[PDB]
């Protein structure tokens, strides 16, 4: 992802605010709850009937402790997203077969996280670096 | 298509958002404008820096068609079909716009009102909001 | 949302499909399978070769399906309730693959009725399954 | 593209057989109409208003053949789609701003037209093979 100096400090200092342990199930968990279609393919997780027993589910917690190490891992290689998301992609395309567009909603959702957790400092500049650096992982991923 | 539980979220976060609106359809814009900024094709007779009064106002009609699209919740396609004859007969919006303008929408509600975004508010807000897009670039 | 006219257009487009329902919707499936492989993910239970008898009844059921939702076209989602409790809660369809199977069937309506299909037909069959999909991903 | 002999074979055993002057055409005549929103991409071709209007305009006909053009010129090259569709590529991002689901909505439009020009001729195996040909085309402009 090309980006400038000023979008690459706003998005490596407001990321580095981040409670990885919380976004991460925070953003998993929203994406099972907006998007429910998304719940077929974690009905390993245990119950996901309403939106606070996919909020309290531990797997959730966990699994987006894992998605957020995806996307840190994505930012500190933001010129080489699709090297980085290779193995993410061979995963979520063949054995998963999850849909590209999917890979987008999440991403968005991870969006409104930030800004469900940082308020006025996710200013639209911080949300259109965001935003371009998200497109990249899902870009990176759809391959 | 809603439920009645996000009918009544929705028109529960969106009196909430209320006396706001204006600014928060505003902010929306600029949010749109910055993030996704094709869109900007849509505006070539506005200014389109931050802090335009010409973006607070159209952010202003955007929230209170916004507010009267929530009133009328249940028979969205009548309330709103002069601004569906507006986005899909003379302007031909492209449908991928109006998901991007939702998404700020939310972020915004995400910014501003956080006690507010449940998980099932933020469900029932998206769904709404895309109910509103498929009636705003439907043609009838 | 559709409007008096396509509503006239997929009344009568199906009303000339009639008694071959269930042969092209079990072509519509054998398309889907064929053209959209993960597709078969929601049906690990069915035999999925080409003239199967479970395809075919089961396309026979989409078919029926659709014709229920041509009659009662104003209340769909009165009358498809039960099939979106069955498509949106226990199986949570990935709606891309109902664009899929959409595309299938208007591709199955291309090449059985050309005299049917104007391209005022295909918008208004087209707008008639993006309802139809609208209403099977949806909860109550 | 990734195809096998027998989809090659029938790629190009009916698509020798398609009269470029009307699918073409027609295909874009049915994106414009299926898909009103395109009408203002093409704002310059005259009036758009009716079906039998977009139906019986020449510069729809005329441009169909251009893409008709484009897609042919991706059929003899299924290995090289992203260096065939550099230039298409660059116009229609970058000039044009056209969002690339559009491209996937065009090329089922195609689809469509290949089927009520060709009928029980054009088999579910046809359809698969143009599915791929067309994803193709659309994932190489879309890039
Ligand atoms: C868009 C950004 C995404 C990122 C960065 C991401 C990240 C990851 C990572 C790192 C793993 C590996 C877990 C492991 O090997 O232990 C994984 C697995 C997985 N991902 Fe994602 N993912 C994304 C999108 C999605 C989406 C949108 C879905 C489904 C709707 C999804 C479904 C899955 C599933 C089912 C697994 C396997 C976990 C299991 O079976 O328990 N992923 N993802
Ligand atoms: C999602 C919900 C939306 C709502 C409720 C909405 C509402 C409105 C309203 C109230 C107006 C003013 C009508 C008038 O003054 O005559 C308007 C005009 C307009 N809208 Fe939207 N809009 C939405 C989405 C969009 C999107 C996504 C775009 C483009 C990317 C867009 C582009 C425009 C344009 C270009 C105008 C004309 C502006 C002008 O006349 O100066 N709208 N819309
Ligand atoms: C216009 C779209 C559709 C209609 C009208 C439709 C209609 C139906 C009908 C009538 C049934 C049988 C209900 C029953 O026997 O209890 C059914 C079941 C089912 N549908 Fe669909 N369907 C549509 C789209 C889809 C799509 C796109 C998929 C997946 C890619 C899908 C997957 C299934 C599955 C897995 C079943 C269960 C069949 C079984 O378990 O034997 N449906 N649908
Ligand atoms: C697979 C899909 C497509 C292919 C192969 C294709 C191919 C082409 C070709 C060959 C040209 C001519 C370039 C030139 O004359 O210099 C062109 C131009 C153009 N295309 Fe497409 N195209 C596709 C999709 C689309 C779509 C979906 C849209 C809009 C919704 C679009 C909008 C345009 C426009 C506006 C032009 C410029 C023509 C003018 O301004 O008069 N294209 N495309």
């Amino acid at each position: 992802v090309h980006l400038t100096p000023e979008e690459k400090s706003a998005v490596t200092a407001l990321w580095g605010k981040v409670n990885v342990d919380e976004v991460g199930g925070e953003a998993l968990g929203r994406l099972l709850v907006v998007y429910p279609w998304t719940q077929r393919f974690f009905e390993s997780f245990g119950d996901l009937s309403t939106p606070d027993a996919v909020m309290g589910n531990p797997k959730v917690k966990a699994h987006g402790k894992k998605v957020l190490g995806a996307f840190s891992d994505g930012l500190a290689h933001l010129d080489n997203l699709k090297g980085t998301f290779a193995t993410l992609s061979e995963l979520h395309c063949d054995k998963l077969h999850v849909d590209p567009e999917n890979f987008r909603l999440l991403g968005n959702v991870l969006v409104c996280v930030l800004a469900h957790h940082f308020g006025k400092e996710f200013t639209p500049p911080v949300q259109a670096a965001y935003q371009k650096v998200v497109a990249g992982v899902a870009n990176a991923l759809a391959h | 298509v809603l439920s009645p539980a996000d009918k009544t979220n929705v028109k529960a976060a969106w009196g909430k958002v209320g006396a706001h609106a204006g600014e928060y359809g505003a902010e929306a814009l600029e949010r749109m404008f910055l993030s996704f900024p094709t869109t900007k094709t849509y505006f070539p007779h506005f200014d389109l820096s931050h802090g335009s009064a010409q973006v607070k106002g159209h952010g202003k009609k955007v929230a209170d068609a916004l507010t009267n699209a929530v009133a009328h919740v249940d028979d969205m396609p009548n309330a709103l079909s002069a601004l569906s004859d507006l986005h899909a007969h003379k302007l031909r919006v492209d449908p991928v716009n109006f998901k991007l303008l939702s998404h700020c929408l939310l972020v915004t509600l995400a910014a501003h009102l956080p006690a507010e975004f449940t998980p099932a508010v933020h469900a029932s807000l998206d769904k709404f909001l895309a109910s509103v897009s498929t009636v705003l670039t439907s043609k009838y």
